[PDB]
């Protein structure tokens, strides 16, 4: 049934993107939406929130399953990832236990709050394309108000302007709302992932006993969102 | 609570509709356009 | 937020909006009336 | 005749499960479903029956999955504090497991009305567009208000109150668990059962239950 | 106007959501105490005052009251008595709030099933048309439901659970004054004092205005 | 214009607002609330720097305001600084409280209204259509409906609600006033200088609201 | 006539939002929140880097900001660190009070600006529903209608909302300069060593709505 489903989903914003796709009405919304939101968020941080959706949506996080294959793996014996290969850097070179929880915390405090700054500005496009649809639909009113022609014109001409109220909430919905919750499922993802980093590492500085830190990780596996899998 | 700005758009709305009303104000009915209308709408409705 | 009374308003209006145009798809306007509210609304916003 | 109808399903139902997609991965949206599905077909067992039963094995000394788990944890594990930790694990497993089905089902009935509107918006449009072909606009009030209509229930009659129900099992089941809880407690320490039953009595009226007396 | 049918899906539709929401007893129970609240009409704490000033001067109509001298009699400390009270207290205060809490879900649900008969009502009229000059009537009495609706959700179940917060307020309030006459009367106070904090509970945060 | 007046429709706004208030509101309750919003608009609350002049005028001695006008009363009868302290604190706190009552039963009054403006358009909805056989004469009778719509709106945003926040400022006003009076009544009682309360008397005049003003 | 319209639809917003605002706020304070608003939009806040090497220069020696300024006379004059600590820290929070009192004193212009729309547009569609059969006086009417909604809609979403939002920015800026200076200060009345105080000040450089990196 999952395969139903991811169709019928895939369909769906195909259709709604070929109704999107309406140049002018699109970029008087988006304007408008930039222009709103930079008074709020300068283009720096701006971009940094479109390289974290673009970094959240085209790669997958690592599995919790194979990051505790490799702790495991590598706790009996004494990488693709990043933060792990820091961590396991930091407590080769020698280092005490305190200065690496406190590198490990900083690094996971600056990477949630990175992501809900991304959260933020998704959700502030998300509340304010609507708006700026609804008032690029009145301006078309008025044009088209003060430019009453032809009554079979009425119609037609009507269809232009309100079609901006539409791309707004094509828009607000389903794609700015949308990246925001896929940045917030993103952040809970890296916490877990690397407050097991965070476990494993001061685990194998301690040389704690495998089984109950293997126990502990999979109790830590077994909580949040994840627990409907079971 | 609802969105800030469906306040407007209940606004948005009712502005277009009242100005369908005056639309209606000078409009003259016609029969046959009604029947294909109804005929549309039937078979729009699987019934 | 808002409340929601203003939900149900936006709904209400909505639903007589589209019975509204229903009403007027099958109907034929006086050519010479839309003329005189075309003048008044050209003069009127400028 | 069916081209209306599967037009306003899809708009609606695929918005609506493209954007749960994103929030959920699809093995939690089938987890959910089917807590749903137990929660709907499988009464709970009503707490009368779970202090008689306590009582019952506290004079003494099935029908129960956490019960089971219960006695046979205490077979094996003599301390106490395992046992208990045992307990308040699986029991916030269960509750954690019944807040997000919640979530996830109320995520859908948030979702279902912005697609009616999108929907609504669009009949509206291909309305104003064509205006003047009778082949074209019927069409597009099927599609506006069934749109609409089918946001309106799937919102208020399917899915929250879908959730509502699993927030009400959820209380149950962690009532239920409680109280088999204190009975593995109190016969862990050989109360008597006269004390144990007088105190799960304010226990049982406890939030909801205190509109039955 | 008037119409069974929409009044009957609008009912119909709250009674559904809300018996999933609860159950049928905590309805019933809710149903119970906004009528125990409306037809019966709470004691005045003046009227407590003077009875428990006549109390103090010896040393009893209302059930807590009463328990409470029950609970004086048979030799009782303060701790006891205090802990029965309050636990009596929460409970009342708990059974205020839950129906409060239905009668708001009663008054949130009713517009949205006012919109789905209303709805329905329009897809059926669009569904067979066959008189023009029926094009308006017909929609007037799905309107009804949506109105009725509103009607429920403004002068009913909202009012409704506003009245049975504000007895519990009243309730709670002459609780908390029974409470302070209780231990008064333990403690074996003289009576003016405590007449005197007993009067500095009549301009609480409801009824300053009346002054 | 006749057009903007409508008997039935303002019926329906008011009827069902007073309805739906009274019953978590009393008459008298409602009766005292609009007797504070009429003393706070017709009267201006007295500005704390005359307040403060005035107390120290009378400082040195050892008459239009009436806190003042019973502290003074309480002190010539010459009781503890307890029950000084306890007069003031409770006045305080029922002035406080009746400001805080009576910006609920506006801040009510405006929630109610539109609700009952929506009850009455659909009333007029229904109306309409249920005498509707061509759409040709429908301007007014949905110009009724708009106008019980219109009257809900008005009456929530520029009566009611402002009604409300005028109150809380003028609580926000008299809480201050009232705080400068007891301060100074408790420094006559001590019989300090009339400089040295002055040294802190204006260290927290722009509280809160006030803090634009700097 | 056509410059009637705009007057009068302008005059309904505006004074409708000034009139509810003034009884909301002190007129006064009306004057304040426009000033701090002013000066948040025209000029730049002092960028965090400049102050840190500001700070660690005089903290190797041992002032363009006034907040500066005041820490480094509190600091020479003798107070010992609860007084100067508490004196700032009361700057501080004044700061904060008044961005806060200028956000709320926009917000409730953007909240009734709409308010304000809607009871000119229900004006001007039964002023057009009721001279209906007048050609003269519909135009205007609806003119009126729309173009008040469209001005509602402006104010509330590109003009005051934008502004309030610009000023909570500012205020978390204002804040996140004033707390470096207040550290900065009591790390060289402390007297401890350059780099330790400079790495803890950069530390700060990834707070909030900094992560741009």
């Amino acid at each position: 049934l999952a395969t139903l489903l991811g169709l019928i989903g895939g369909f769906a914003f195909v259709i709604m993107a070929m109704v999107l796709g309406d140049v002018t009405s699109i970029l008087i919304v988006v304007g408008g939406s930039i222009f709103v939101v930079l008074m709020k968020f300068t283009m720096g941080q701006f971009f940094g929130a479109t390289k974290i959706a673009g970094k959240a949506f085209m790669f997958k996080a690592d599995e919790p399953e194979d990051l505790i294959a490799k702790i495991v793996e590598m706790a009996d014996a004494a990488i693709n990832n990043t933060f792990m290969q820091k961590g396991i850097d930091l407590l080769v070179d020698g280092h005490d236990a305190d200065v690496v929880r406190a590198a490990l915390k900083k690094d996971i405090a600056l990477t949630d709050e990175r992501h809900t700054q991304g959260t933020g500005v998704f959700r502030a496009f998300g509340d304010v394309a609507p708006a700026m649809g609804m008032i690029g639909t009145l301006v078309g009113l008025v044009a088209m108000l003060s430019n009453m022609d032809d009554p079979k014109a009425i119609g037609p001409a009507m269809a232009v302007a309100l079609l901006t109220t539409l791309y707004g909430a094509i828009l607000s919905n389903m794609v700015f709302f949308p990246i925001a919750d896929k940045l917030s499922l993103r952040r809970d993802q890296e916490t877990l992932n690397r407050r097991l980093i965070m476990d494993g590492v001061l685990a194998i500085q301690d040389g704690q006993n495998p089984r109950v830190i293997d126990s502990y990780l999979k109790n830590y596996l077994n909580e949040g969102k994840r627990a409907l899998e079971i | 609570g609802l969105p800030l700005w469906m306040g407007t758009f209940a606004n948005l709305m009712s502005l277009l509709m009242c100005f369908f009303v005056l639309l209606l104000s000078f409009s003259e009915m016609d029969v046959l356009k009604f029947k294909q209308i109804a005929g549309s709408m039937k078979f729009a409705f699987g019934v």
